[PDB]
């Protein structure tokens, strides 16, 4: 029939500020119509790599919920947003499962997220004792203990603050320029699936 | 847990914070160089002080991890680079005195202005006032006046300063478990811990003497030919049996002989390969020069320049209102930011310089994947050698015909190749005995082989023995004749040019064998050859992660610097010079026979 109540993709992609990768935003999208062809046919995205599903049948299938995770990483770190990868972002910041169904969308944001003095508002976790579980968020700011001595809450020797700032600048190389990444996770659960694609007339 | 994992986490923290501080410092230096203004000088000084203080604090933190409990070679190499005290081991009073001495030598060299007695109303600075006189004059007493007056003023200012400098630097070096400051400079080529590929600080002097003993016949024949031509230019001053007078070599110090090409040309009647007029006729902009250089580097298979390179580089002189340093410099600012600062004119020299500096940029881009403290050349020789090989390849007539800058009906006979090889010998071969003699003299000064009251008696003795250049009038110990040069007055190593010169022709033979060139080595061009670029990039990607001996094995298949590619490069010229020196006498006498 006639379709209304589109899914809020404007508040995810066109957000005025994005979160840091250590504190990545997760928005649960339910009970609306998700038009994925608007995203796929856009020329503004550099990465639209979908794992476990093809973009052409997204506009047909129907899902119970859609998880939209949004963060900012470097240009060289976009490859680590994939199942089975290894790196600082995958181990310590944002981990994707091997059995992941969804799409990883990334685009360059040197225009917005870089300033001439250096934009240090974006943080990433550099050290953690263990690798993250899939879809885990770590926002702890406790001092990393690399040595046998206790840190006692002070950053001294062998004790480092685990969150380190990015220093985005507009004169940076393409492997260091900021990239806004939105990861959509599609799951089907035994509840009635309500996020369906648009139906042609 | 373990010490090695602790060092690895410390190195990760260092890499990440040092890369951003080094960027900030490099950007401040760039903003000073493209905009010479006092607030930019202050911002540069603030960033440099932050960078140096951060390196002091990180070396202090780094020493707490002992070296012998780490087995990974790369981690141990970065920790070895970081744990050097530098001047920090010296006392604060002596460190401040050393820094003051270095700064005041920099000011004396930079702001040294000398002119003729009884005509003091205006005076000439070294660049470009004295450079043009040394490079273009044909008058004996004018060049003698300029040379002696600049060594009088500069040496008599710098001699007590250099006497303090040698003692302070030896004290700092022996506080750092080195024999002298010469051993500290020779420690750049020291490889330790690799089976078979180890290189010692004491092996460097032996290898330099062993290579120079093979240099010596070619330089003797070249010196005899240049002596005969300068005897034709100046009839009575030059003796057939003696050394060359010092102020007649075409430069201020004798560093290069390339300004004697007009006087010593073999076949003046034959044309030159000058392509300047051809670019002027086709209206080649500096942007076109750099795009043709980029086309050369993509033809060999290397990566092309970034968008940020074309956006952020200054490839043209800005204007009268904005001041900039005219010296061509390639900048690896960090974080994938690569720029070239060159005031590019439409000349062959600027075109070859564009190839040279883009070779520097390619070398910087290749080891961007390496950790921050390993982002350097394997030694100091490779970084300059990879630019000089591009300068070699771009200068060939095949490259000029291929890009259309030379007429396709230009006749390449043996006479043009002889005079081109002689120009390349005056640039390249002539700097080798001067470089070797200067470094051996500085090594003997630091080692204490030469006492302070005998520095100059030995120095001219070395110059007569090695360079074959005689002093015009004798100098006493009130003079400081070495420190009139930029590198020695500003605390720079000088053996990098000798090693660069030998590595240049070794890399050239390796890439020409890779490219399957079937003619003379100087006729070889490495464009259109993907395999030559791959063989180059295998060494280029390593950076400082691997020993320079292993990198040289990766390129040429040898574990040591070799002199035979240089002799093979100049072999047509060597046979021609041996033919031309039948009547004349090869070799010189160290006696005062021409003039003293
Ligand atoms: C986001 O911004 C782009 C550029 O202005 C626009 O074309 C697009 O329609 C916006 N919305 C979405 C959902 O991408
Ligand atoms: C150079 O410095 C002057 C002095 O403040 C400034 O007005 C100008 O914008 C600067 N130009 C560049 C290109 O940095
Ligand atoms: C040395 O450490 C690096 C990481 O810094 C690692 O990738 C490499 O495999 C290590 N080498 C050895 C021989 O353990
Ligand atoms: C650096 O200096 C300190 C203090 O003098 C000393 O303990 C340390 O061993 C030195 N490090 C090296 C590598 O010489
Ligand atoms: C470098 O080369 C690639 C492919 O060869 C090309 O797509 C790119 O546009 C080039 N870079 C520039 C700045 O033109
Ligand atoms: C160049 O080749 C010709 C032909 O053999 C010869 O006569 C002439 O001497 C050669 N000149 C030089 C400088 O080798
Ligand atoms: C190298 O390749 C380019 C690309 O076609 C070609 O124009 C040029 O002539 C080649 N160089 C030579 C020496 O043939």
């Amino acid at each position: 029939p006639n379709i209304t109540n589109l899914c809020p993709f404007g508040e995810v992609f066109n957000a005025t500020r994005f979160a840091s990768v250590y504190a990545w935003n997760r928005k649960r999208i339910s009970n609306c119509v998700a038009d994925y062809s608007v995203l796929y046919n856009s020329a503004s995205f550099s990465t639209f790599k979908c794992y476990g599903v093809s973009p052409t049948k997204l506009n047909d299938l129907c899902f119970t919920n859609v998880y939209a995770d949004s963060f900012v990483i470097r240009g060289d770190e976009v490859r680590q947003i994939a199942p089975g990868q290894t790196g600082k972002i995958a181990d310590y910041n944002y981990k994707l499962p091997d059995d992941f169904t969804g799409c990883v969308i990334a685009w360059n944001s040197n225009n917005l997220d870089s300033k001439v003095g250096g934009n240090y508002n974006y943080l990433y976790r550099l050290f953690r004792k263990s690798n993250l579980k899939p879809f885990e968020r770590d926002i702890s700011t406790e001092i990393y203990q690399a040595g046998s001595t206790p840190c006692n809450g002070v950053e001294g020797f062998n004790c480092y603050f685990p969150l380190q700032s990015y220093g985005f600048q507009p004169t940076y190389g393409v492997g260091y320029q900021p990239y806004r990444v939105v990861v959509l996770s599609f799951e089907l659960l035994h509840a009635p699936a309500t996020v369906c694609g648009p139906k042609k007339s | 847990s373990t010490i090695e994992e602790q060092a690895k986490t410390f190195l990760d923290k260092f890499n990440h914070e040092a890369e951003d501080l080094f960027y900030q410092s490099s950007l401040a230096s760039w903003n000073y160089n493209t905009n010479i203004t006092e607030e930019n000088v202050q911002n540069m000084n603030n960033a440099g002080d932050k960078w140096s203080a951060f390196l002091k604090e990180q070396s202090t933190l780094a020493q707490m991890y002992p070296l012998q409990e780490i087995q990974n070679l790369t981690v141990k190499l970065q920790l070895q680079a970081l744990q050097q005290n530098g001047s920090s081991v010296l006392s604060e009073d002596k460190s401040k005195r050393l820094n003051t001495i270095l700064n005041t030598m920099s000011t004396i060299y930079s702001t040294g202005k000398v002119c003729n007695p009884d005509n003091p109303q205006e005076c000439l600075l070294l660049e470009p006032g004295l450079n043009e006189i040394m490079a273009n004059s044909l008058d004996y007493n004018e060049r003698l006046w300029a040379w002696e007056s600049w060594r009088s003023e500069v040496g008599k200012q710098l001699r007590p300063l250099y006497e303090e400098y040698v003692v302070l630097k030896n004290e700092m070096a022996r506080a750092n478990h080195y024999e002298d400051y010469g051993d500290y400079w020779r420690g750049d080529y020291e490889v330790n811990g690799v089976d078979g590929y180890d290189y010692s600080r004491g092996q460097l002097i032996e290898d330099v003497e062993h290579t120079f003993e093979e240099i010596k016949p070619l330089y003797e024949h070249l010196h005899a030919y240049v002596r005969a031509k300068l005897m034709n230019a100046y009839p009575s001053y030059i003796s057939p049996i003696g050394c060359l007078p010092a102020h007649l070599l075409g430069d201020m110090w004798g560093r290069f002989w390339t300004n004697l090409y007009s006087l010593t040309v073999p076949f003046g009647q034959k044309p030159n390969i000058d392509v300047t007029d051809a670019m002027v006729d086709q209206a080649w902009d500096a942007q076109r020069i750099f795009k043709e250089a980029e086309k050369f580097f993509v033809s060999v298979g290397l990566p092309n320049m970034t968008q940020g390179f074309w956006e952020n580089s200054m490839l043209t002189d800005p204007g009268n209102v904005q001041k900039a340093v005219c010296h061509p410099t390639a900048w690896d600012l960090g974080k994938g930011d690569f720029r070239i600062l060159m005031c590019t004119k439409v000349t062959m020299d600027d075109f070859l310089t564009a190839h040279h500096e883009m070779g520097h940029i390619q070398y910087d881009m290749a080891y961007a994947a390496q950790p921050f403290l390993l982002r350097n050349g394997a030694n100091e020789g490779f970084h300059e050698a990879v630019g000089e090989i591009m300068s070699l390849s771009a200068a060939t007539p095949k490259h000029l015909k291929s890009i259309g800058l030379l007429s396709p009906d230009f006749q390449e006979d043996n006479e043009t190749e002889i005079n081109f090889l002689l120009k390349q010998a005056l640039t390249i071969v002539g700097t080798l005995p001067f470089t070797y003699m200067l470094e051996k003299w500085r090594w003997m000064v630091f080692k204490g082989e030469i006492p302070k009251d005998q520095w100059m008696k030995k120095w001219w003795e070395m110059k007569r023995e090695i360079v074959g250049v005689v002093e015009p009038v004798p100098h006493d110990e009130t003079y400081c004749d070495p420190a009139s040069l930029f590198h020695v007055s500003n605390d720079y190593s000088f053996i990098r040019y000798y090693t660069r010169t030998l590595y240049q022709f070794q890399f050239q033979e390796a890439l020409c064998q890779a490219a399957k060139h079937e003619g003379p080595l100087h006729k070889c061009d490495i464009s259109n050859s993907t395999e030559a670029g791959q063989k180059l990039f295998n060494m280029l990607r390593l950076g400082k992660s691997e020993p320079w001996t292993l990198a040289l094995e990766n390129v040429v298949g040898a574990k040591n610097m070799n002199v035979r590619p240089l002799l093979n490069y100049f072999e047509p010229l060597f046979t021609w010079l041996k033919d031309q020196n039948k009547n004349s006498f090869v070799g010189w006498s160290t006696d005062w026979s021409p003039y003293a």
